[PDB]
């Protein structure tokens, strides 16, 4: 029997505990069993005996994944479609100093988030900053820009050249 | 020396509002 895990943080606990319902509920029509445990501070999720498909396993590894990372319920358990793709993009160990790391972030989502939004709107796809992540969700082509621009704005390359060339991609394509 | 981002941050403002 398949089985993942993963850890979340303790200021998400309370969250978790009152959608926990909704997400088993969710779960429950792929018979994929999950448990919420409070003392280890985790999420597990595996197969039964009744599963179906197994490989909805991998899907329902991502789903906890994006909980764990303050992705909302109703936008996380869009990863159990079948068209629908996520990416988890670590951003702690591109700096070594850490208001240097905030500088670079702050970049990343801009001013009221309009930069952040505008990438939304050019690579089609849900994006959420927190802490050392960048939870990304959508069609793979557009996850794969989402990396670079985040990866590459980690590394202090303005993202102004990357959101201008997916502009003009945009434009071309009409 | 960091007036370059600092110039950038600017202008990726100013164009997009000017986009929209």
């Amino acid at each position: 029997e398949s089985s993942f895990m993963t850890l979340f943080p303790k200021y998400r606990e309370s969250y978790l505990k009152t959608i926990w319902n909704d997400v088993t509920r969710a779960l429950d029509k792929h018979n994929i069993a999950c448990v919420l445990d409070l003392v280890e501070g985790s999420m597990t999720v595996k197969t039964t005996r009744k599963t179906y498909d197994p490989a909805i396993i991998l899907k329902a590894r991502d789903l906890i994944k994006l909980l764990a990372r303050s992705v909302p319920f109703p936008q996380a358990v869009k990863i159990l479609q079948d068209d629908m793709a996520c990416d988890v993009i670590k951003i702690g160990n591109f700096v070594t100093n850490k208001e240097r790391f905030v500088k670079r972030r702050q970049r990343l989502v801009g001013p009221n988030g309009n930069t952040l939004k505008a990438l939304e709107l050019l690579t089609k796809c849900y994006i959420l900053v927190q802490g050392n992540t960048v939870s990304a969700m959508g069609p793979f082509k557009g996850l794969k820009e989402v990396r670079r621009v985040v990866e590459d704005c980690m590394k202090n390359i303005h993202p102004i050249y990357h959101i201008k060339e997916l502009m003009i991609k945009r434009e071309l394509a009409k | 020396p960091e007036a370059e981002n600092l110039q950038n941050d600017l202008e990726l403002q100013q164009f997009l509002r000017e986009s929209h």
